């Protein structure tokens, strides 16, 4: 957006030496045909476990019985005669 | 009041900062605690014939 000078202004660009032209032109870089080397393995023996784990521990328990249940001797209380 | 409960191994801990130790040195702890391991369902009488 430059503004032209009326008391000096300039033509277009004239030719000037150039950089042998062949020599700005690129080959086009010919692939080959690779392949991901080795047979792989089918798995590895991983450092870490891979499946979840608990914060925090939990109290288990399980059912015990307790046994033959006896008769006792009982003080036995007084009679009712009228004191009580 | 409060007893120690805590779901998790080394939460709650007990220090001692010693000043001066000896070559044989250590602590001798001692607990006292309620634990629960089993359940108590009820049980079986005799009934002789």
């Amino acid at each position: 957006m430059a503004l032209i000078n009326p008391q000096f202004p300039y033509a277009g660009p004239v030719p000037i030496p150039g950089p042998a032209p062949t020599e700005t032109m690129p080959l086009l870089n010919y692939r080959v045909e690779g392949r991901i080397a080795g047979i792989q393995q089918a798995r590895q023996f991983m450092p870490f476990l891979q499946g979840p784990h608990r914060e925090v521990a939990e109290q288990t328990y399980y059912a015990i019985g307790t046994g033959i249940q006896m008769g006792q001797t009982f003080n036995q209380p007084l009679i009712n005669t009228q004191e009580g | 009041d409060k007893p120690i409960y805590t779901l998790q191994y080394g939460n709650v801990g007990f220090v001692v900062n010693p000043k001066t130790v000896n070559q044989n040195a250590r602590l001798l702890m001692g607990y006292e605690y309620f634990t629960s391991r089993t359940e108590l369902v009820n049980a079986g009488t005799i009934s002789t014939t």
